[PDB]
């Protein structure tokens, strides 16, 4: 049940909501007021869930798919079978998401942390947001939604970026994977550098921070540093999502045309629009 | 086919891989234990890992991981309910204690060296050739409590030389001792050092340093433990 | 507020640190660089030295090269005309070879020769870097994590312009150099196999870039969050388990049941990073050499 150092932490305490009500663990697991609030959340989604899978008519999971209604409700209420169902589901897993936040920050103060990966989340919170919420609304109907099924939702994602072009030339899409990539690398590096650190070659003695300064400055010239690394980490993973948000919440809102044909600014600039040759003259 | 096997293949590699993942970060604090102390009766389905031997620079011998497991340290806790599963209160001063928010674990009473053998961290006073090089250097600067009252001064900068950067703020008390205070734990203004966890009156109870041009990772772990917990303890002082 | 570390409040600097000494070559490392207090709010700001060295030189050599011999392709294409080269810069593009040459180093370089000589220096250039990574690690004593986990990103390299063109039979299967080009090639490929999505290592594969986000997010904010006990200090902190390492445990025992140790987590994330490329090498690679289609492939699973 508890790790051989948990005992002295586990002291009351660090509660938002409700004093010593739901102060308490079970098992490993810290429960909290929030702890309950996601447990029904989390109940009653999936329960409806299952519920537009009976109405489907299968039970098969790589082809249930809970489906936002039709373009024609535009931002009002929808029949569930025609979907309701899935407005209620996304509330559903808004208070999920946002409850199980809420209870990471109730642990910090227990434990007496700072709160940055509370912090972090809500960046992912938030990119949810936009795709369910934030652009629809915008755009006009709850139908701009993403559906909630493992493969009808890659399709979203096909006939959503088709519909603009190559949905490449969305430049902060261009932006959002550069992050991707980024922190990918990144986190390739930091892994790897401690690692070889702390298993150096065979019998020898673990190296020092020293050592990963060095490594890097031999490398590439530079080193960022063991406190660095880490608010870059945070940094790349934070922003790629931003951006990610920031790519859709313009498509169809402010741009709805091609987006390679929005590149057509910079190479229409007066100065040397006209200039024959090259590929655009 | 080959896409059929390769597929088929790789959730196969996945699988075992996760399992070294997991077994691998089952080095520390298993196995696991009940509320007294007791070996707890199920483990889950993952093995203690056979154990690996670490060889420590500057002599400092080796650490073999998993180990005898031990805090080392009483604990002032004591039991609020009859079954598992529920808070632990203290029984005295969770501050003074060390138990809470303000825990501190029996880390080595030696300081953490560089590369070379030498203290990593220093007060800056005995740095040759460090320097403030930018920001509002903070020596000098009272010390304020999140109870808005002056509980002392800064004296000096305690810095981390290999890295280049600064960890602690030495600070002068009423009484003409001083304490080090986790530089990630104040905010440096243009004319004072701000202190949110502790109120004035709990400076004094900052454990002290046994050697004044030194800290060991046994003194880190119990200072910024202390003034870690003040958030939480010194909450009825603090007031904005 | 608090404060959240994130950017440093006091910049604190001394004699240019020249680094440990191991059985590297001191005679081939720089001398120290300027130091950018810039850099210094959110990481070190010292810059240099670095360590030059016989694959340095060679790899430095022909990367530049490389870039050169497609620099100067991009300048023939906009009729030496400093203007053109600005407007439609993202629109040239170094294409290999036409089928019709097949694996052929005998294209004309107008045709797709260019491309080969490009390419050839980017090789070289690449594994001379790789063969660096290797070497500077076991000057220092160190494990070659760092070479291996690189290995992993020059799989999916190797594969796109290198092994996949030549089990297909011709150069002209290769990804051409240009920044819009290089765009559209992907996006066509994906086309043309019967739309990657149902590619399972592209699936895998976008699992663990996501999730490579997802770690390095919840690592990051982990570390800042028990900074405050020194917790950046991980060889240490492995070494002698501080309470940093066991709030950043607990914090997530307690949240979603499980955790790592500080040794650990690093194992989590050098294996969520490298099996991105590692999975997707292996879903291009078996893409029109095994599998036309994989939607087709996707009806019948073979
Ligand atoms: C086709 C694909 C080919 C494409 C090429 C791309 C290859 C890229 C691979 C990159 C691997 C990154 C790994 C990072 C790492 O640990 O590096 C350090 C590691 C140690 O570095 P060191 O400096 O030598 O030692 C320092 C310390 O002494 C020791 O330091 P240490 O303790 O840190 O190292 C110990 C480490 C040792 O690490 C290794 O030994 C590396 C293993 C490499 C595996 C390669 C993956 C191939 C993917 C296959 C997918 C199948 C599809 C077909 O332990 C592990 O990580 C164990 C890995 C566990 C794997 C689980 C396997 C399960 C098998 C199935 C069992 C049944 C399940 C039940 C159901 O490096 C290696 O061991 C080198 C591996 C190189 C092999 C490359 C493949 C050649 C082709
Ligand atoms: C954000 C970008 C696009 C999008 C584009 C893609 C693309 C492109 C791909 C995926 C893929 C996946 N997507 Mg998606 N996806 C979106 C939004 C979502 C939402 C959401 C609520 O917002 C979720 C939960 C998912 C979930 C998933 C997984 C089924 C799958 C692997 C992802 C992963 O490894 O992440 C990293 C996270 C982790 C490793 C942590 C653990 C995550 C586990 C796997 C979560 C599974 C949840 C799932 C089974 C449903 C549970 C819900 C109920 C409680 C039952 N996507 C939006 C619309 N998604 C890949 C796939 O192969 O699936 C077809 C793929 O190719
Ligand atoms: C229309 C587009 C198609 C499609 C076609 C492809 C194709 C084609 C490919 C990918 C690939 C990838 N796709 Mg896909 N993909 C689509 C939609 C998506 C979506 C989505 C819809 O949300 C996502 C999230 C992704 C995500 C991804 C990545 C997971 C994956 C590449 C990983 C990587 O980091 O390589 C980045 C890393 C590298 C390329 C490694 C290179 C390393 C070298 C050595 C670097 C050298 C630098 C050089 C020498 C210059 C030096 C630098 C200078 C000094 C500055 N795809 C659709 C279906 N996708 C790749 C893949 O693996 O697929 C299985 C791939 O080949
Ligand atoms: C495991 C997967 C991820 C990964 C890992 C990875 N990459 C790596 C490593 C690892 C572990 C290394 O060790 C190695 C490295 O040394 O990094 C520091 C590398 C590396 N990955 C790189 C790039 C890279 N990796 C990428 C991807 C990824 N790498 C994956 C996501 C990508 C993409 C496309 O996403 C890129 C672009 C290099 C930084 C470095 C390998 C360097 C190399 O091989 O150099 C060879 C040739 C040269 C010396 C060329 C220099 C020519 C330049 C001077 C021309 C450009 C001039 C330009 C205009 C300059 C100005 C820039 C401004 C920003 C100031
Ligand atoms: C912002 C940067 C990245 C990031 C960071 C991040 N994610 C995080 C955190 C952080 C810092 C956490 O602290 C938290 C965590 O605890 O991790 C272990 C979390 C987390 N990120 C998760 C997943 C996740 N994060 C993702 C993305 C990212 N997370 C970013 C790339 C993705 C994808 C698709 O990229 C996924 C799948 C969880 C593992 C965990 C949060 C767990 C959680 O919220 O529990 C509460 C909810 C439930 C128990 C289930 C609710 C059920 C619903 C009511 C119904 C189901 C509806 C759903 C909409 C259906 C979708 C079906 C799909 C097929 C489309
Ligand atoms: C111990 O040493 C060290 C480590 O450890 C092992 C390391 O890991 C590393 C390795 C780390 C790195 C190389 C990381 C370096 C990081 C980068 C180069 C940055 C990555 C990011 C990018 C390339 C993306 C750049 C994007 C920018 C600047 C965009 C900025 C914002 C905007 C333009 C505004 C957006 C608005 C828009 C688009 C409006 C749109 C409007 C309409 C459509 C209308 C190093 C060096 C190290 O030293
Ligand atoms: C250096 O330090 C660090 C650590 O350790 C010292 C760490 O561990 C970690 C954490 C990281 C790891 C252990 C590595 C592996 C992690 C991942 C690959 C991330 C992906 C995670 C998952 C797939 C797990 C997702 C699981 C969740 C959200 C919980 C599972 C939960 C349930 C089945 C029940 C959910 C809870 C409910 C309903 C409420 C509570 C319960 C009641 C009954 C009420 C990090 C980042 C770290 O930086
Ligand atoms: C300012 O102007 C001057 C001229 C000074 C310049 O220098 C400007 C230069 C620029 C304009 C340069 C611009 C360069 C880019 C736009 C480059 C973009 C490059 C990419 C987008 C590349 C993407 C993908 C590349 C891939 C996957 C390459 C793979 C290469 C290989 C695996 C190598 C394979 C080897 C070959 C075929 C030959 C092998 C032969 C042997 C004998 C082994
Ligand atoms: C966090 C809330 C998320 C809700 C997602 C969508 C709910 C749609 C609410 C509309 C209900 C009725 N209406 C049209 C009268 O407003
Ligand atoms: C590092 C361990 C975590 C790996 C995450 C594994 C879950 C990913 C599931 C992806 C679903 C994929 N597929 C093959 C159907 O496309
Ligand atoms: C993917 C999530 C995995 C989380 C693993 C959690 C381990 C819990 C151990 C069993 C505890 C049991 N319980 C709840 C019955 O008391
Ligand atoms: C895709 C990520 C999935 C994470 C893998 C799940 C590992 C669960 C380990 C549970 C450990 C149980 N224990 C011993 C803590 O009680
Ligand atoms: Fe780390």
């Amino acid at each position: 049940a508890l790790l051989s150092f948990e005992r002295k932490y586990r002291v009351p305490g660090g509660t938002l909501v409700g004093g010593n009500l739901f102060d308490f663990w079970v098992g490993p697991f810290y429960v909290g007021f929030f702890g309950v609030a996601t447990f029904f959340f989390a109940a009653l989604g999936i329960i409806l869930i299952a519920w537009s899978a009976v109405l489907q008519g299968t039970w098969n999971p790589q082809l249930i798919s809970v489906y936002p209604p039709a373009l024609e409700y535009g931002l009002g209420g929808a029949p569930l079978a025609k979907g309701g169902l899935w407005q209620i589901i996304t509330i559903c897993a808004t208070g999920a998401f946002v409850s199980w936040a809420l209870r990471e920050v109730e642990i910090c103060r227990k434990l007496g942390i700072g709160y940055h990966i509370p912090f972090a989340f809500a960046f992912a919170i938030l990119a949810y947001l936009t795709l369910v919420l934030f652009r629809p609304v915008m755009m006009g109907a709850w139908g701009y939604a993403f559906p909630y099924g493992i493969w009808t939702h890659l399709d979203w994602v096909s006939n959503t970026g088709y519909t603009y072009g190559n949905f490449h030339y969305n430049p902060a899409h261009m932006i959002a994977i550069s992050f991707f990539f980024t922190n990918a690398l990144a986190l390739a590096l930091h892994g790897a550098l401690v690692l070889s650190a702390a298993n150096p070659e065979k019998g020898k003695e673990m190296r020092t921070p020293d050592h990963e300064d060095t490594f890097f400055r031999d490398l590439v010239g530079y080193s960022i540093g063991t406190l660095g690394i880490h608010r870059l980490g945070l940094l790349l993973s934070l922003s790629a999502v931003f951006f990610s948000a920031l790519c859709m919440i313009i498509t169809g809102t402010i741009w709805f045309d091609q987006w390679v044909d929005w590149w057509q600014w910079w190479v229409k600039l007066p100065w040397w629009a006209n200039i024959p040759g090259g590929i655009n003259g | 086919d080959l896409a059929s096997l390769a597929i088929y293949s790789f959730w196969i590699f996945l699988a075992g891989l996760i399992y070294y993942l997991q077994t691998e970060n089952m080095r520390e604090g298993y196995p696991l234990e009940n509320e007294d102390g007791t070996p707890a009766a199920n483990q889950g389905p993952f093995p203690l890992p056979k154990p690996k031997t670490f060889i420590l620079p500057h002599g400092r011998g080796t650490l073999t991981v998993p180990g005898p497991e031990s805090e080392d340290r009483p604990i002032a806790l004591a039991r609020t309910a009859v079954s598992e599963g529920f808070p632990h209160a203290p029984t005295g001063d969770p501050m003074k204690d060390g138990v809470g928010p303000a825990s501190w674990v029996a880390r080595r009473d030696l300081p953490e060296l560089d590369g070379h053998g030498h203290n990593k961290i220093k007060p800056m006073k005995a740095a040759a050739g460090f320097h403030v090089s930018a920001g509002k250097n903070p020596i000098g600067l009272p010390v304020r409590g999140c109870d808005l009252e002056i509980a002392g001064k800064v004296v000096d900068i305690w810095v981390d030389i290999p890295e280049q950067m600064a960890r602690f703020l030495e600070v002068e008390l009423k009484d003409g001792s001083t304490r080090l205070l986790p530089m990630q734990m104040v905010k440096v203004q243009s004319n004072r050092v701000h202190v949110n966890a502790l109120s004035s009156d709990l400076f004094a109870g900052i454990p002290t340093i046994k050697s004044p041009t030194e800290v060991t990772l046994l003194e880190e772990d119990k200072i910024c433990g202390y003034v870690a917990g003040g958030l939480m303890y010194a909450a009825p002082k603090r007031k904005s | 507020a608090e404060y959240q570390n994130i950017f440093s409040q006091v910049q604190v600097r001394g004699p240019a640190d020249l680094g440990m000494t191991e059985d590297v070559n001191l005679a081939n490392r720089s001398g120290v660089g300027p130091f950018s207090t810039l850099l210094g709010w959110f990481g070190n700001a010292q810059l240099g030295p670095i360590y030059l060295g016989s694959l340095g030189v060679l790899s430095l050599f022909s990367g530049l090269m490389w870039f050169f011999t497609i620099g100067i392709w991009f300048w023939y294409q906009a009729g030496w005309n400093p203007a053109v080269f600005l407007r439609d810069l993202f629109f040239f593009s170094l294409e290999p070879p036409a089928p019709e040459y097949g694996l052929s180093f005998a294209a004309p370089l107008k045709e797709g020769g260019l491309w080969l000589i490009a390419s050839f220096f980017m090789f070289v250039a690449v594994w001379s870097w790789w063969g660096r990574t290797y070497l500077r690690a076991q000057a220092l004593g160190m494990g070659k994590h760092t070479a291996w986990a690189f290995l992993s990103a020059i799989w999916l390299w190797m594969v796109l312009g290198f092994i996949r063109p030549i089990l297909m039979g011709s150069w002209s299967e290769a990804v051409p150099y240009g920044i819009f080009s290089h765009l559209d090639w992907t996006n066509n490929f994906s086309l043309v196999h019967g739309n990657l999505f149902y590619n399972p290592f592209h699936g895998l594969s976008i699992a663990f870039l996501y999730g490579s986000a997802l770690l390095f997010a919840m690592h990051g904010a982990t570390i800042l969050a028990v900074s405050r006990f020194g917790g950046e200090r991980e060889l240490e902190q492995i070494a002698d388990r501080g309470t940093a390492a066991e709030r950043a445990a607990l914090f997530w025992r307690w949240t979603m049941g499980f955790n790592a140790t500080m040794e650990g987590i690093h194992r989590w994330a050098i294996w969520m990073a490298v099996l991105v490329t590692l999975t997707g090498g292996i879903g291009i690679l078996l893409s029109g050499t095994v599998v036309d289609n994989w939607y087709v492939w996707g009806q019948n699973h073979g």
